[PDB]
Parts: C-alpha cells; sequence; structure tokens
C-alpha cells in the first residue's frame, strides 16, 4: 500500500467485473522500480490514494496480464517472471512466486488458453513456457536471434501462440509439433494481436507504423512511429485499437480503416483495454501518467 | 587474483546494487547509465518535450567511484543502423547523449554491441564522439564468438539451421569487429569484449581473435555446468579458453541471472579464482619478462653506441647462456690440445667484445674444467666497460688476462689467436653487425683458428597482431617521416599475436669467412604457406647460432634454448595490413644492404599482394658501422 506511484505507466487491463489493473515503472530518477495497482473505480485512477489495492515491486514492470480474476503475471526488468495474487478481500496484492529464469529484461508475457500456463519473451532472445501451478519452466526455446518483442497466446488453442523479434521473424508456434516454431512471411514487427472471432487470423504492427492483417495481405499506414500494441474490442464485429510511440491512439475497422483518433496523450501510449461493461469505452495509459477514457463512436 | 566484473541490465538503486556487487567479490559493475527501456524522442512532438530528469543524478556516487567502478552500457533500443530513418536519427542523438553522459561521469569504459553485420553508422557516431575532445576512456565492443543466428535452436520447422560447414561463415563475427574498427581507423580507445557462448566454435574461429585487442571476456551464467555438489563449473573445453584468456590478462565479466539458486552468487566468481590459482605460474622466464609483453624497444646497437652499466648487467643475469659458452670453449680446448700436450700448449683466446667480463670468466672456467692452459685477451671498445675490466684484471684475473681498449677491426694484435669468442649477436642475429666486426678481426686469427660462434642464422615468420600494429602506429614523432615508424624493427616480447606460418631461415653467416670475395649483403625470398584467414601486420624475427659443434644458442620458438633469458624477438612491421585468405601463400622479400658507413634491412611483401619496399636506402633505419 504505497502512497506515490511511478510516473511511467506501462499496462492497463480490465477484468470481468470491471476493476482496472495498472502496472507502472520508474524509468528515471533515483529509484528504478515498479508497482501494481487495482482500481475498482476506474475514474479514480491514477490517483494513488483512491485505489482498491497496490504494492511495490523490486524492479520495473515491462509487461503484465491477468491470470483469471485474482492473478497478476508480471514481466520484470530483473529478468524474472512474477505472479502476484489478490487476497480473498482484494485489499492486498501478495507475491505468489518470483523466479529468475531469464538472463535479461523480460519484455512480454501472455497467458495461454487453459489459464494454467503462460509464455514469456525476453531480450535474452529466449521464449519460455511456464507451469503457473508448479512455478517452473516447462520449456525454453531459443528460436529467435534478437530481442523477443512480443508473445501472444492463441485465444482458444492452448498449444498455439505467436511471437515476433528484432530478427525480423514472425513465428507461429504449435508445441504439438516436433519443431514447434514456423516462420510466417519488411520492417521489424513490434506488436501482435490474434483475432478474437477467427482462428487462423491475426494482425501485427511494425516499427514503421504499419498495421497488417494476416491469414495463416491487407495493410495500412496507421502511425508515424513504432506500433506498440494492438487490442481488439469485445464487440461481435470487433474494432482494432492501435497505440504507438507517436503518442496517438487509433481505432480501425475490419479493413484497417480509421474510425477514431485520439491525441490526448503527451508521451508514448503504452497500452489499451476495452471495458467489459461499456463496450464503446476504451481506456489508454501512457508515460505521461494519464489514464484517458475514450468513448469510441 | 582475477579482475572480474558483474554485468547487469537492472539497477533499482545504485548504492544498494554496487554494495551487493562488491560484497560478492567483484571489482567493477557494468550497468546502464539510462534506463534500458526509457526510450527517448529527439525530433517529433510532443514526446520530445518529456519533462526530466532524463536519468539518475551523478551525485549518487563519488567521482572516484564513477572513475573506477562503473562501466556504462548503451541502451539496447539504440539502433543507429536501423533501416527506418526516424529510428536512425533518434539513435544517433541518443547515442551521443549517452556517450557524452558517460564522458561526463568520467567512466573508465563504455559498452557497445556488435550484434549485426552493418554497424557503419554506429561507427561514424562513435568516431565523431572520439574526435570530440581528447580522452582516455575506453569503448568495449560487445561481440560474440558465435552470432546468435548461428547458435539458435533448430526448432523452426520451415527454416532449419545449417548443418554443413561454412568455414568463412563461422568467422562472421570477427568480420563484424574488423570492419567496425577499420571504419574507426584503429582507434586505440576501441577494444573487444568477447562474449562466450554455451557451445564453442571451431578452433580456427577462436584463433581468429589472436592478436586482437581483447580487454574483457563475457561469461553468461547459462554456460556454466553443475557438478555433483551443486556448484557451477565449466567444461574442459571452456576451461581451455579461460586459461588462454588469463594469459591475456583480460577482465572477466559475469552476465545473466543466478541459475544455481541453491548456491550464492559469488560461486561463479569463486570458480574463476579457482581456475586462476590452478596453472603453471611464472616459470623463471615468464617471471623474467612479465612486464615486457608487447613492449616495443629500440634494438640495441652496441657498435655505434656505448652500452650503459645496467645494460651489461642484464646480459650477465643469464647463467644458462654463458654456461653454453663455457661448454663450447671447453669442447674446443680439448679438440685442439691433446692430453700429452696439456702442459706445453698454451692456447691464445681472444674475447672480441668482452663487455664487463662474463665471457672472460667463462673462458677461465672452461680452461680449468678442461685442464688446459690459455692466454686471454679481453678486447672491448666501450671505454666505460673497460673500466670494469681493468679493475677485474688487477683485483682478480692478473697477468693471465690482457685488456685491450680498442675496436677489434683496428686493433693490431701482438700475436694471433687460436680461438676468438664473441657475443655480437642481436635478436635478428646479424642486426648488430657481428659479420662486419668479425670480418675485420679475422686477420689475427690463426689459419686453423676457431671462431665462437662459428655461424648464426636469422629466422622470420609472418604474424598477425592488430594490437602491435597499433602500437607501432602510435610511434609517430614530430620531425621525421610520419610513416618512418613502420620502416624500422623493434625488439619486443611478442605476446598478443598469432604466428601465421612456421619460421624459415633468412640470413646466414659463417666465421671464419675463408671465402676470398666477402660480401655481407643479402637478398632472400621466402614463401609462407598460410592455412587460415587472417590479417598480416608484420614479421617476427629470431636467430640460431652455433657456438661450437652441437652447443647452440637459439631464440627460435621450436628450438628455443631452454631456460635462457637473453634476447627477445624482433619485429619488422609493414605500413598497411594485408588480408590473407586460407590457403594463400605470403611471399616476403628481405635485403641486407650496406655502404661503407651503415648497414640496414629492406623488406617487401610480394604475395598475395605487393607492399611498398620498406626502409629504402635506410631512409628510416640504419645500423651504424
Ligand atoms: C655483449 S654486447 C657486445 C659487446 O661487444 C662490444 N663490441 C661491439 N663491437 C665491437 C668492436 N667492433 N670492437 C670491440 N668491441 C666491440 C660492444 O662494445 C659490447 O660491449
Ligand atoms: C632491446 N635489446 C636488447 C638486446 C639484447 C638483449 C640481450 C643480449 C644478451 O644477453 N647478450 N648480447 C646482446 C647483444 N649482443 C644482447 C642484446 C638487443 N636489443
Amino acid at each position: 500500500a504505497p502512497a506515490c506511484m511511478e510516473r511511467q505507466l506501462e499496462a492497463a487491463r480490465y477484468r470481468s467485473d470491471g476493476a482496472l489493473l495498472l502496472g507502472a515503472s520508474s524509468l528515471s530518477g533515483r529509484c528504478w522500480a515498479g508497482s501494481l495497482w487495482l482500481f475498482k473505480d476506474p475514474c479514480a485512477a491514477p490517483n494513488e490514494g483512491f485505489c482498491s489495492a497496490g504494492v511495490q515491486t523490486e524492479a520495473g514492470v515491462a509487461d503484465l496480464t491477468w491470470v483469471g480474476e485474482r492473478g497478476i503475471l508480471v514481466a520484470s526488468d530483473s529478468g524474472a517472471v512474477e505472479l502476484w495474487e489478490l487476497d480473498e478481500n482484494e485489499t492486498l496484492i501478495v507475491s505468489k512466486f518470483c523466479k529468475y529464469e531469464h538472463d535479461d529484461i523480460v519484455s512480454t508475457v501472455s497467458v495461454l488458453s487453459s489459464g494454467t500456463q503462460a509464455v514469456s519473451g525476453s531480450k535474452d532472445i529466449c521464449i519460455k513456457v511456464w507451469d503457473l501451478a508448479q512455478q517452473v519452466v516447462l520449456s525454453s526455446y531459443r528460436a529467435h536471434a534478437a530481442q523477443v518483442t512480443c508473445v501472444a497466446a492463441s485465444p482458444h488453442k492452448d498449444s498455439v501462440f505467436l511471437s515476433c523479434s528484432e530478427d525480423n521473424r514472425i513465428l507461429l508456434w504449435d508445441t504439438r509439433c516436433p519443431k514447434p516454431a514456423s516462420q510466417i512471411g519488411g520492417y521489424l514487427p513490434t506488436s501482435l494481436a490474434w483475432h478474437p472471432q477467427q482462428s487462423e487470423v491475426f494482425v501485427f504492427g511494425d516499427e514503421n507504423g504499419t498495421v497488417s492483417l494476416v491469414d495463416t495481405v491487407l495493410s495500412s499506414a496507421v502511425h508515424s512511429q513504432c506500433v506498440t500494441g494492438l487490442v481488439f474490442s469485445p464487440h461481435s464485429v470487433p474494432f482494432l485499437a492501435s497505440l504507438s510511440e507517436d503518442c496517438s491512439l487509433a481505432v480501425l475497422d475490419s479493413s484497417l480503416s480509421e474510425l477514431f483518433r485520439s491525441q490526448a496523450h503527451r508521451d508514448f501510449v503504452r497500452d489499451a483495454t476495452w471495458s467489459p461493461l461499456n463496450h464503446s469505452l476504451l481506456t489508454t495509459v501512457g508515460w505521461d501518467h494519464q489514464v484517458v477514457h475514450h468513448v469510441v463512436p | 587474483r582475477v579482475s572480474s566484473g558483474r554485468d547487469l541490465n537492472c539497477v533499482p538503486e545504485i548504492a544498494d546494487t554496487l554494495g551487493a556487487v562488491a560484497k560478492q567479490g567483484f571489482d567493477f559493475l557494468c550497468m546502464p547509465v539510462f534506463h534500458p527501456r526509457f526510450k527517448r524522442e529527439f525530433i517529433q512532438e510532443p514526446a520530445k518535450n518529456r519533462p526530466g530528469p532524463q536519468t539518475r543524478s551523478d551525485l549518487l556516487l563519488s567521482g572516484r567511484d564513477w572513475n573506477t567502478l562503473i562501466v556504462g552500457k548503451l541502451s539496447p533500443w539504440i539502433r543507429p543502423d536501423s533501416k527506418v530513418e526516424k529510428i536512425r536519427r533518434n539513435s544517433e542523438a541518443a547515442m551521443l547523449q549517452e556517450l557524452n553522459f558517460g564522458a561526463y561521469l568520467g567512466l573508465p569504459a563504455f559498452l557497445l554491441p556488435l550484434n549485426q553485420e552493418d554497424n557503419t553508422n554506429l561507427a561514424r557516431v562513435l568516431t565523431n564522439h572520439i574526435h570530440t575532445g581528447h580522452h582516455s576512456s575506453m569503448f568495449w565492443m560487445r561481440v560474440p564468438l558465435v552470432a546468435p543466428e548461428d547458435l539458435r535452436d533448430d526448432i523452426i520447422e520451415n527454416a532449419p539451421t545449417t548443418h554443413t560447414e561454412e568455414y568463412s561463415g563461422e568467422e562472421k563475427t570477427w568480420m563484424w569487429w574488423h570492419n567496425f574498427r577499420t571504419l574507426c581507423d584503429y582507434s586505440k580507445r576501441i577494444a573487444v569484449a568477447l562474449e562466450i557462448g554455451a557451445d564453442l566454435p571451431s578452433n580456427h574461429v577462436i584463433d581468429r581473435w589472436l592478436g586482437e585487442p581483447i580487454k574483457a571476456a563475457i561469461l553468461p551464467t547459462s554456460i556454466f555446468l553443475t557438478n555433483k555438489k551443486g556448484f557451477p563449473v565449466l567444461s574442459k573445453m571452456h576451461q581451455r579458453l579461460i586459461f588462454r584468456l588469463l594469459k591475456l590478462e583480460v577482465q572477466f565479466i559475469i552476465t545473466g541471472t543466478n541459475h544455481h539458486s541453491e548456491k550464492e552468487f559469488c560461486s561463479y566468481l569463486q570458480y574463476l579464482e579457482y581456475l586462476s590459482q590452478n596453472r603453471p605460474p611464472p616459470n623463471a622466464y615468464e617471471l623474467f619478462a612479465k612486464g615486457y609483453e608487447d613492449y616495443l624497444q629500440s634494438p640495441l646497437q652496441p657498435l655505434m653506441d656505448n652500452l650503459e652499466s645496467q645494460t651489461y648487467e642484464v646480459f650477465e643475469k643469464d647463467p644458462i647462456k654463458y654456461s653454453q659458452y663455457q661448454q663450447a670453449i671447453y669442447k674446443c680446448l680439448l679438440d685442439r690440445v691433446p692430453e700429452e700436450e696439456k702442459d706445453t700448449n698454451v692456447q691464445v683466446l681472444m674475447v672480441l667484445g668482452a663487455g664487463r667480463g662474463p665471457l672472460v670468466n667463462a673462458s677461465l672456467r672452461a680452461a680449468k674444467q678442461a685442464d688446459r692452459r690459455i692466454k686471454l685477451y679481453a678486447v672491448e671498445k666501450n671505454p666505460n666497460a673497460v673500466v670494469t675490466l681493468e679493475n677485474w684484471q688487477f683485483e682478480e684475473w692478473g697477468s693471465q688476462v690482457t685488456v685491450v681498449s680498442s675496436d677489434m677491426r683496428e686493433w693490431v694484435a701482438p700475436e694471433k689467436a687460436d680461438i676468438i669468442v664473441s657475443e655480437l649477436l642481436g635478436s635478428f642475429a646479424d642486426n648488430e653487425l657481428s659479420p662486419e666486426c668479425l670480418d675485420g678481426a679475422q686477420h689475427f686469427l690463426k689459419d686453423d683458428g676457431v671462431s665462437i660462434p662459428g655461424e648464426y642464422t636469422s629466422f622470420l615468420a609472418p604474424i598477425s597482431s592488430s594490437k602491435l600494429y597499433n602500437e607501432v602506429r602510435a610511434c609517430r614523432e614530430k620531425d621525421r617521416d610520419p610513416e618512418a615508424q613502420f620502416e624500422m624493427p623493434y625488439v619486443v616480447r611478442l605476446h598478443n599475436f598469432h604466428q601465421l606460418s612456421a619460421p624459415q631461415p633468412c640470413f646466414t653467416f659463417s666465421h671464419p669467412n675463408r671465402d676470398p670475395m666477402i660480401d655481407n649483403n643479402r637478398y632472400c625470398t621466402l614463401e609462407f604457406p598460410v592455412e587460415v584467414n587472417t590479417v598480416l601486420h608484420g614479421f617476427a624475427g629470431y636467430f640460431e647460432t652455433v657456438l661450437y659443434q652441437d652447443i647452440t644458442l637459439s631464440i627460435r620458438p621450436e628450438t628455443h634454448s631452454p631456460g635462457m633469458f637473453s634476447w627477445f624477438p624482433i619485429l619488422f612491421p609493414i605500413k598497411q595490413p594485408i588480408t590473407v585468405r586460407e590457403g594463400q601463400t605470403i611471399c616476403v622479400r628481405f635485403w641486407r644492404c650496406s655502404n661503407s658507413k651503415k648497414v640496414w634491412y629492406e623488406w617487401a611483401v610480394t604475395a598475395p599482394v605487393c607492399s611498398a619496399i620498406h626502409n629504402p636506402t635506410g631512409r628510416s633505419y640504419t645500423i651504424g658501422l
């Protein structure tokens, strides 16, 4: 339960009932740490005092994701993957396990279909599959030749997941295969997002600001800088939210055409999460310590 | 006593981190001066106006700590050679920003990665930073033995890894370093931080880094094996490399997290100490010249110059050398005086160049153990050393020794000698003009007289050593040819270098020279089969000499007189490095030229490519007669 929270906001994820999860990192100053926050009232964030729960981490928070309804999986600068869990009262955030298995900053993390395993990517060029229950690494893969920029688990297949790296590879994974990785046919890819309603369809953005629709090609120049994240909306015909280092947020339709544009952020836009309650509301966080609530038409 | 450091990419607080590192036993710490994830914009709004501070305050450590304990690391997002223009511009500004902050902190070294093939722009920005104020700060290029692409798991179904041998391909990382430093014009501030992988490459790949300025070796914890007791260790192949690196006194860097969580973290470091303690320590000769490695010295000219006192002292601190002289004289006395004449036949020995008398005493000890009679002459033109000889002669030797303060080429001997003994040889055998001196003294040697040494031969071997090339390059002087430093030999204890072929004989001289038409000029062509890819920087020089029959002196590596301290190898550099492919032949040409005043060497490389003739007409280097 810490008073102040780090300037650089890195992640923001809604859960079922609507409580907002926040991951922050101190990327400058004397102490380079991170924190985790829960706002049952999203409009009160990022105000530290009006939060439901919070805790400080030893290092920064490069990425995180929900694990069910009370679990938080964190990718730490320390090279460790951490799992924190809310108590029964949801007033304390307690560390469940902290394993130092990567040799560099853990940059991306994603929970698989079953919700019992997760995949993490790091700058050590490794990708690891985790058994969240046993708190051990099931498999360690060195398929890339550079930093692993992003790993995204398949929505419904528990053995499938994507990964992209600065080696200019987009790898489709299926651990059911002897050789689990497969290269999917430019500028370096930087972000991945499966389609929620179509099995073999995903989108990926590159370092040059282009978003591409790929099947197991359609593309549009959406941003002027690196595409940091891609989040589909929960609608039946989903919209595509794209955030970039150009400090802007864009909302695209089925053909990657722009329907909305927001420049409310004054720094990098680091994450976007759709509200499960109000499907037209879209929340974004950035390194400008802003938590903006967008109403998408 | 290994100098080791800890490499981290995550520092929540400097004061706490530095303390934990020092308590674990490390000497320094590699850490980022800016947060590794704190990407920064320099051109486009609004992100360029991000309110500071941009990083930690310098007040968190003392100047002494920044100067001696911290090694900066370039932020990993900085890609000056990106194909996206916007990213290049930002990386350039960010690279200058971080480098300048490193110089601001007075850091002793800064770490930059060579993780791809094209680092042209990266080199330009660095070179620009180097030419922005003169500083001594070092830049360690982090380059792996094996490229990550060449060690990835074979787990991509539609993109299998190569299974056939690609000889040059497996050396690609060295090409990364070579091109980078060449672009930077061999800046003395740019060194190598060689990163070691879990699987080592072929020997030729490792040997490629012979002679390169390796300042640090990076050891990831993931390459460490676990022994029975849970401790971390290394395979016998990795231990072989560590030993080779300890001979280079590199600084070892431990990177990665602790995977042997059962043990504490100083375990990795304690193992390095364990390996350092386990090795053959300074074996006399290695204890003799441990501070002289790759130290360039001017070759002595005992003829033209009068040697100082302590210079003769170095000559005399080598008992094995003179006991070989004693044996050579001993054998010669027995062969010339049969037992029945041991009381009537007095042999006239003449030490030509007696210095302070070590050869005189060696001759006396030889006559005693051989039970023969000798009359000694001690010839020495250095009048200062003649002072030592005449005090010796009065206090000890007595009438048996006659000191002659004269040049052996002008001295009018009162009689002729049965044996002349001389130590006029340099590292390159004749580079002190022993042939010319012994030629002039030849008239007062009996018709059946013996010369010790009886013959000597010089050897040459092409070597690669960018380190020594740079040192020579750094020998420019104000008022002479700016390239004269490449046209003269240096006596040096060759250390960080790679011998590219077996030494072959160059010049040979015999004494006495009965020949009627004496000409000490020489012209020799040599062809060196090279079975590796490399860069030629010069030729090492050694010599062999026959004192008598089977008693010999040699600094040639394959026939090195065991236990002898005297004479380091000589080095003949070349102005421009020459690339040599595996299987190519290196053709070098050497001349021994002379006029009435001076003697000198001229050398040239004719294959695979032609170099310029070095030291033509002795313009840059001559040996005074
Ligand atoms: C032990 S190093 C060679 C010794 O021989 C001496 N020396 C060299 N050349 C001559 C010479 N031409 N005549 C007499 N002594 C010489 C040198 O002064 C030196 O002391
Ligand atoms: C820099 N530099 C040193 C020497 C050197 C070293 C040792 C001996 C020696 O032990 N005996 N004699 C001689 C010369 N003849 C000598 C010369 C030559 N250049």
